[PDB]
């Protein structure tokens, strides 16, 4: 019948998007974690070197009472301790998601329905889509879902590192552009 | 206040030798010169920068040679002098050189192979390799072969050979030849692909008159000389038949149709002006183009050969004047010299026709060889536009059939009405290589400040590049001064003399006083090929016999040899290479667009070809056309 | 033949070039004077006429040079011009001509001319008989020696005449080149025509057409047949592309000069001004030398902003007040344009970027301002505060990305904020509602390039109207907004949807210049430069064509794409057959198929403009009556015609005819033709002023014989008009032959010269003479047979020889009992004294058959011999006797034993 011919073409092309598309794609978008930790730690860094250090003028930091001086440094000292905990999770999980996505890529490699375009979804349609159908080139696509599935979960990992890391991150940006501006030690210590 | 003031050429070309010419006025010690060229599109990219120093014992004149490294494309010249920067934007051609395309037969039959050849040359019509796309084109416009070729060591010589098919169709075929840095400019030749039978006499149509009066009773007298291409002569039988044409008329007349027995070559036929009337009023026939048809055929009956022309023009006056090597603008308070063009009705120049003006008739000048005579006459200092007529004062002619040409001359616009002009004079005749030109600098201005002018700065041009630049010594008192130049082979066919003068006016302004004149030289090869028999004492050669041929020439040049039958040049003759083409082809690609002065020192120096750019405003009006206006 | 030149002794003059002397030298020779002299030797050509040398110089110094041409003339006291016809039709008589031209003061010269024999043409000569001629040439003469010759096969034939002098050594041989060409006509057709072009109306591999061999049904028999394959391309390029004039934007221009923000206002317009003329190269009309003041007007401001650059690298308005993050933004993005203009500091660009990006980052992707613009119309499309974080953050992403390539190697933090900024954009994208954000959002995502899917269908479907992008607001949102979305497909390269909005924006007949304009015009300028620069005409061409011949092995593949000059393509095949062309690639072409060949001569092939009446007749020295005229077919009277007339060999006009003829009206004979005779008058000519088209109103005079030779060459008539030779007809006339038409054998298109003796020789013949005539090479075949049935046909007689018995086989095996057919003229029955029912003996050589295997069919030549049997009962007389007994003696000895050769 003609429905299992275009099944046939659905599933090649699905596993078509997902080799040359969400593969690529995924891989990309673990690696940059490590990238924005570290480029924020520094910048924290420099902030806090920048409050009173060898020289001053620093915008309003300049003028800031001496009290509030070292609620600051003491709020920017943790939240710097406290962000460095995360690099190792997100360093561990860009490595790994690189060694599967080249093992996906290379198990890809081995291996009417255009209405249906609209679906645009290929995250975990492959092994549901085989599931269907079934109701030399087979073999291959068993294990190609448990890597996504794989994938998908080092993805999260860190991605949820990521959104941990936030609450420490976002503290320091806050009482940075609060002091910055005509803001006395009251608001600051109450929020704080 | 010294003045600052730059000299460039109107067009630039790439990868082609320029020079640029830096001056400056009222200046003091030694100064360094910096010079810079930028891209007009990026004005970043440097294609080229040097430097000098202008010192006192030159009068502050200083040449500065330039090359490009290689949608009008345009460059930005920028002369620093220590104090002052001056900018100016140039156009630049992308045009590299010339191409010629010499064919071994101007016909050619099916199967035969095509031998040809390719000249490169660059815009000095010196050797220049370069690497060119060739097609050809058969007469419906479909390219059958495309090549493209390289010349290193060749000295721009470059034989190509192609196979015509057997099944080729009949007609016009064209061979096109471009540079690749140029592939909008195109050198085409075209030549004949026409089944034919090579003749044994070649038989031409002589009119005893260029021309044809139209109140000659007597008629038009045509004589048939048919003659072996060996040089014997032909006897048999000729028919020739008249006819008129407007361009694409050929209106025959049948009633024109004569036979005559063709003796010794030499045959007389008399057309009448009934018969010519009959056939189409008698002033009607004025523009009408006559043409003769004349088919010979030998005693014998065995060869037939065709041989016509076509276009005798049919005017009222046996010359013609023209005004197209005379300035259309005049300097009032001095003298007016039209170089009046004297031609035949064909086209050729005038054989000694006296020329002479409706006002001051004492003035009665005769044609030189080129047929160009100067018309003197002295000017008023009035400042309405001047009109003068030209007619022809032939003797022993009537006043029915002279000429008649008038034209406006207009003032020439002074800035500032300071009323201060320069004339240049120069003699005209055919100037030879090596001859000194005695011209004649004029100067007319108030007297208050005729002792503030020094010196005058000319320059020459002669194909777009500026041959030479100097100066001429000026005294107080001497009013008229003389430049001996010199004329050498850099020189022909034609080139430009511009001289200028700068000097502070009344109120404190820079004012700048600019003439230039045409000279024309006679039209010669650079340099000198003869091709002769070595032989001096020796009768016909016998065929199959050996010959000395004796070729002198420069020393290192490379001569090509070609023989062609004399009986192919019959048929058809249009396509033919000759220096006077080259020439001709050289003079077209010249920059100026006027053959003298024109309305103020801009307009005069845009139409010279050259851009001069002072530091205190003076500039020239940007030129952004590669062609002349028409 | 006494102090005569053998015709082995003479050479003939074959080399007959149109050109020659294509050779290349070179000046090295020490120069004298500053002229160089160098010697050459050439060999002078065979052909006899005025020789035009040109010479090109091209030195090193002087340069192309053109000598006058340089003519040499060859001469000769005696010579001959050979004139022939380019080509001859096959199986059609023709005439040459052999004019022989003395030049001598006082002698006269007795000439005989003769004619070589050549294989391919069926001429008077044969191999045992010479066609050769006398005649007389008086000093400084030419006289004609016309020639008939028959071609048989087509090809690049040779035809080779001689002459020599009697009682001196001179002698000249002409052989020149002919190309007979087989019967027919030039006739061309159209194989097919068809349009290649893939991606339409196509396939979802690739197009194939097969193209099967053309009709060729009148296709003469052996010809070659060309076959032409044209590619053609049809590169169009027109999609109404419009500007922008820029004589009526000079308002543009605005000194800059302002408190930092009035100062920005100034520049902007003209920056962006002279960076769209730099794109479009309009500063041809707009005025070249004005760029330098704007160059200058530019960097006035540019250098007026950095005076109030803060310490820390930031602009602001006032030095005092704090900094506004969005002005620095639009600072960065203005200076990111004016990079390539001025020279720009490197140093504060990075430094900027620097500060941008240090003083709040982005720890999840989000702007914040802090202090807002003094003048509130700078913002524009940023007035409403509805998602604000959504356009502020894409312009400031937008302004990093000017500055990204400039400022790269100093900042390494850039790209991951670009990361951090776009997954904020995508996290929320779904809430976008004004067509203004969405649009800038869009633009802001396109450059890294990963808004696709969901988030390129909500971009395409929040264009309303299909062409607009339209809010309800002030124009200057509704211009920002499409400028954004123009920016945005551009960078996507989706040309489908660009020339609507272009065209729309190009309408919107908006310049802006003034109050709260200069984001809206410098963005609007911006995209009509991006525009301009990035919009190829149309799809390159990419064709890929291969052919596929059953001839041809290989197949020949061709490449066709834009901007290399490849649109017209050629290719030539020898033969025709049922290719294949397979196209392929991105593009549009043409295939034109041409088959040229050789088509059948048909029976409308004639003169076709007059029709001749040429008849002989005898006496009512032979005196005949010969009438030769013409008529004209057409619907008027022709021009003046010239006839000539060549006589046959020994047959001279009528002097007295001749000169009764000349006063008639309408005629006339030129002076030289009427004082002939001294030598010949072989050769004649007549003048007609006009040939009635109506009726035959035409003469005939009597012709003479003064000399009698054998096989007298038959008489020639051509008739043309004087200013057409094309058109001219031509008939032959001999009183034995029908119409003067040389016999032959022929069978389809294969004929064979038949001019040749019946037979060999008939007496004194001996027993010997027979066995040496009887063992020639050719004897193959000897057959000794009673002939009884004859036939006739209307060509020649057929004799049906039956086998009686079979004496010796040759290459045929011929048993007895069977039947042959031999054709020989009814001429020759008498000459060789045959009758019907009677016993005969004939043998012939091999290569005379006649017809296919199946059909031998015989010819009796001149080799054939036959020879009469007596009867059984006729050996009884005492006359035969001998006969009888040499032909028993003959017949045994050859059958027992047989000619040794």
């Amino acid at each position: 019948t003609k429905e299992g011919a275009a099944a046939l073409c659905k599933m090649k092309h699905l596993a078509d998007k997902v080799a040359k598309e969400r593969s690529q794609e995924l891989k990309d978008r673990t690696q940059n974690f490590a990238g924005y930790i570290e480029f924020e730690l520094y910048r924290i860094d420099y902030w806090l070197e920048k409050l009173n250090g060898p020289k001053g003028r620093k915008d309003g930091y300049a003028k800031l009472s001496d009290s509030d001086i070292e609620k600051v440094k003491e709020i920017f000292n943790k939240a710097k301790d406290g962000i460095t905990k995360q690099l190792p999770e997100a360093k561990k999980a860009g490595e790994e998601a690189g060694k599967l996505h080249t093992e996906v890529k290379k198990a890809a490699e081995n291996a009417t329905s255009y209405e249906e375009n609209y679906d645009w979804s290929a995250n975990a349609l492959q092994v549901a889509l085989n599931s269907w159908e079934d109701v030399e080139w087979q073999t291959p696509y068993k294990e190609t879902v448990e890597k996504l599935r794989e994938l998908e979960d080092a993805y999260q990992r860190g991605k949820k590192a990521h959104d941990a890391m936030l609450g420490y991150a976002n503290t320091a940006y806050a009482v940075n552009t609060k002091v910055e501006q005509e803001k006395p030690l009251t608001e600051v210590i109450a929020a704080a | 206040s010294p003045m600052y003031s730059i000299i460039t050429p109107n067009i630039l070309r790439l990868e082609s030798e320029e020079t640029m010419v830096l001056e400056a006025h009222d200046a003091q010690g030694d100064v360094p010169v910096t010079v810079t060229v930028h891209d007009f599109p990026g004005k970043k990219l440097v294609l080229s920068s040097e430097k000098t120093v202008l010192t006192p014992a030159t009068n502050h004149m200083g040449n500065v040679t330039f090359t490009i490294p290689a949608r009008n494309k345009f460059v930005t010249v920028q002369a620093t002098f220590g104090t002052q920067v001056v900018e100016k934007v140039v156009l630049v051609s992308l045009q590299s050189g010339y191409l010629f395309i010499q064919t071994d037969k101007t016909i050619y039959t099916p199967g035969s192979t095509v031998l040809y050849r390719i000249f490169t040359v660059n815009h000095k019509l010196l050797p220049v390799g370069r690497t060119v796309m060739v097609n050809i084109e058969n007469p419906e416009g479909i390219p059958v072969k495309q090549d493209s070729l390289s010349s290193q060591n060749q000295l721009g010589v470059l034989p190509l050979s192609w196979d015509i098919p057997e099944l080729v169709n009949m007609g016009q075929w064209k061979i096109r030849a471009y540079y690749e840095n140029s592939p909008q400019q195109v050198f085409s030749t075209e030549f004949e692909v026409k089944e034919y039978v090579l003749p044994s006499f070649e038989v031409i149509v002589e009119p005893t008159e260029k021309f044809y009066y139209i109140y000659n009773e007597k008629g038009l007298e045509v004589t048939i000389t048919a003659r072996f291409l060996y040089g014997k002569k032909v006897e048999g039988t000729a028919f020739v038949i008249f006819g008129i044409q407007d361009g694409e008329q050929r209106i025959s007349l049948p009633e024109s149709l004569k036979r005559i027995p063709i003796e010794d070559g030499s045959g007389e036929v008399v057309l009448s002006r009934k018969v010519l009337l009959d056939g189409v009023r008698a002033e009607d026939l004025v523009g009408k183009s006559l043409y003769v048809s004349a088919t010979v055929i030998l005693h014998s009956g065995s060869d037939m050969v065709q041989a016509e022309r076509s276009g005798i023009p049919i005017v009222t006056s046996p010359y013609q004047i023209h005004f197209t090597k005379t300035p259309k603008y005049f300097k009032p308070g001095m003298p007016f010299d039209l170089m009046v063009f004297v031609t035949n009705p064909d086209g050729s120049p005038a054989y000694r026709v006296p020329v002479a003006v409706q006002g001051e008739d004492t003035v009665q000048s005769l044609t030189q060889g080129d047929g160009v005579a100067k018309l003197s006459i002295n000017t008023h200092p009035s400042q309405k536009p001047l009109s003068i007529t030209v007619r022809t004062k032939k003797q022993e002619l009537s006043e029915a059939e002279q000429a008649t040409r008038t034209m406006q001359a207009l003032p020439y616009s002074t800035v500032g009405n300071s009323n201060n002009y320069l004339h240049l004079s120069v003699l005209r005749t055919e100037l030879r290589p090596g001859e000194t030109l005695n011209v004649n600098f004029l100067l007319r201005m108030d007297r208050a400040h005729e002792a503030k002018i020094r010196y005058y700065t000319y320059l020459i041009m002669n194909k777009g590049r500026l041959l030479k630049a100097g100066r001429q010594v000026r005294e107080p008192g001497q009013d008229l001064v003389v430049l001996p130049l010199s004329i050498t082979t850099d020189f022909i066919p034609s080139f430009r003399l511009v001289a200028y003068y700068t000097l502070i006016g009344a109120s404190g302004q820079r004012e700048v006083v600019a003439d230039s004149v045409w000279v024309d030289v006679k039209d010669s090869c650079v340099g000198s090929l003869v091709v002769k028999s070595g032989q001096s004492e020796d009768r016909q050669p016998v065929p199959g016999q050996q010959m000395t041929l004796k070729i002198e020439g420069d020393h290192g040049a490379r001569v090509v040899l070609v023989a062609v039958d004399k009986g192919v040049f019959v048929l058809n003759k249009k396509n033919k290479l000759t220096q006077s083409k080259i020439w001709d082809v050289v003079e077209k690609a010249d920059i100026g667009c006027t053959p003298g002065s024109g309305k103020d020192y801009a307009g005069v120096f845009s139409d010279a070809g050259l851009t001069f750019t002072s530091s205190s405003g003076q500039q020239t009006a940007q030129r952004a056309e590669l062609q002349c206006p028409q | 033949d006494e102090d005569i030149i053998a015709e082995e002794n003479i050479v003939s003059r074959s080399e007959f070039p149109e050109s020659w002397l294509w050779n290349v030298e070179d000046l090295k020779e020490p120069p004298k004077n500053g002229i160089s002299t160098k010697l050459m030797n050439i060999f002078l050509k065979d052909s006899i006429t005025t020789w035009e040398i040109l010479a090109v110089s091209m030195s090193d110094k002087k340069g192309i040079c053109v000598a006058d041409p340089f003519e040499v003339t060859v001469m000769q006291d005696f010579f001959i011009d050979l004139r022939l016809p380019y080509s001859v039709v096959r199986n059609e008589q023709v005439e040459i001509r052999a004019v022989l031209y003395n030049y001598r003061q006082n002698q006269e010269l007795k000439v005989r001319v003769e004619l070589l024999h050549n294989p391919a043409f069926c001429s008077l000569a044969t191999t045992k008989r010479r066609h050769q001629q006398t005649v007389t040439i008086p000093p400084k003469s030419s006289l004609s020696v016309p020639y008939v010759i028959v071609p048989l096969k087509t090809g690049l034939q040779e035809v080779e005449v001689k002459a020599a002098v009697y009682h001196h050594f001179i002698s000249d041989g002409v052989r020149k080149s002919l190309k007979v060409v087989p019967e027919g006509i030039r006739m061309n057709k159209t194989v097919a025509v068809r349009t290649l072009d893939p991606e339409r109306l196509g396939r979802e591999g690739v197009q194939k057409e097969d193209i099967p061999p053309a009709d060729l049904s009148d296709q003469v028999p052996d010809t070659e047949s060309e076959t032409r394959i044209l590619l053609q391309g049809t590169p169009v390029a027109q999609m109404t592309e419009d500007a922008v004039d820029a004589e009526r934007l000079k308002h543009l221009i605005v000194t800059p000069s302002g408190c930092g923000e009035e100062n920005m206002i100034g520049m902007t317009p003209t920056v962006i001004a002279v960076h769209y003329l730099d794109e479009t190269e309009q500063w041809e009309k707009f005025g070249l030398e004005k760029r330098q003041g704007a160059l200058e007007l530019i960097k006035k401001g540019y250098t007026q902003q950095l005076a109030f650059r803060q310490p820390s690298s930031a602009f602001a308005a006032f030095v005092k007040r704090a900094p506004s993050t969005w002005l620095t933004a639009y600072v960065v993005k203005v200076f990111s344009l004016a990079v390539n203009l001025i020279a720009i500091d490197s140093q504060v660009l990075c430094g900027a970027v620097k500060w941008l990006i240090l003083e709040k980052q982005k720890p999840d992707g989000v702007f914040q301002e802090d202090a807002p613009v003094i003048h509130q119309e700078m913002i524009g499309g940023l007035r409403n505060n509805n998602e604000k974080d959504m356009a502020l953050t894409a312009f400031v992403l937008i302004s990093l990305q000017e500055a990204k390539d400039i400022c790269e190697e100093q900042v390494n933090s850039l790209p991951g904020s670009i990361t951090k900024a776009g997954d904020f954009l995508e996290a929320n994208y779904m809430n976008l509602q004004r067509s203004y954000t969405v649009a800038i959002a869009g633009y802001a995502l396109a450059q890294m390039g990963r808004l696709k899917g969901p988030l390129l269908n909500k971009f395409l479907t929040t264009a309303k109207d299909k062409n607009r992008w339209e809010d309800p607001g002030k124009q200057l949102y509704n211009v920002e907004a499409t400028s954004y979305a123009l920016l945005a497909l551009l960078q996507l390269k989706d040309f489908d949807f660009v020339p609507p909005v272009v065209r729309w924006l190009n309408e919107q007949r908006y310049y802006g210049g003034g109050y709260g304009s200069t984001q809206a015009t410098f963005m609007v300028f911006q995209a009509l430069a991006q525009y301009q620069k990035d919009a190829p005409d149309h799809q390159e061409l990419n064709l890929d064509v291969s052919l596929q011949l059953p001839s041809r092995s290989s197949k020949i593949t061709h490449r066709i794409h834009w901007e290399s000059a490849s649109l017209l393509r050629s290719e030539e095949t020898k033969e025709n057959e049922g290719f294949t062309v397979t196209a392929e690639g991105k593009g549009q072409g043409t295939l034109s198929v041409v088959t040229m060949y050789h088509a059948k001569a048909k029976d409308q092939l004639t003169c076709n403009k007059f029709d001749l009446k040429v008849t002989i007749k005898p006496a009512p020295k032979n005196t005949m009556i010969l009438e030769i005229c013409t008529r004209y077919r057409g619907d008027q009277d022709a021009t003046m015609s010239i006839l000539d007339i060549s006589m046959m060999t020994g047959f001279a006009p009528d002097t007295d005819d001749l000169k009764q003829l000349a006063n008639g009206v309408d005629r006339y004979i030129s002076k030289y033709e009427l004082d002939k005779a001294f030598s010949d008058r072989n050769t004649l000519i007549i003048y007609l002023d006009k040939v009635s088209h109506s009726e035959d109103d035409c003469l005939a005079f009597k012709v003479h014989q003064y000399f009698n030779v054998e096989l007298i060459q038959p008489g020639a008539v051509k008739v043309y008009a004087y200013y057409n030779l094309e058109e001219s007809c031509t008939r032959f006339y001999h009183p034995e032959k029908e119409d003067g038409k040389l016999n032959k054998l022929c069978r389809d298109e294969l004929c064979r010269c038949a001019e040749e003796n019946c037979f060999i020789q008939k007496d004194k013949v001996t027993l010997e003479e027979r066995l040496d005539k009887a063992c020639e090479p050719g004897v193959d075949y000897v057959y000794k047979t009673r002939l009884v049935k004859v036939q006739l046909s209307n060509d020649f007689d057929e004799y049906i020889m039956a086998i009686e018995q079979t004496i010796k086989s040759g290459s045929d095996e011929v048993q007895v009992g069977q039947q042959r057919t031999f054709i020989s003229p009814i001429k020759c029955r008498e000459a060789l004294k045959l009758e019907e029912k009677k016993h005969y003996l004939m043998w012939g050589l091999s290569s005379d058959f006649w017809g296919e295997k199946p059909n031998l069919s015989y010819i009796i030549g001149k080799d054939t011999w036959v020879e009469h049997w007596p009867e059984e009962d006729e050996c009884q007389d005492e006359e035969n006797q001998k006969q009888c007994q040499d032909l028993g003696a003959f017949t045994e000895s050859m059958v027992v034993f047989g000619c040794p050769n």
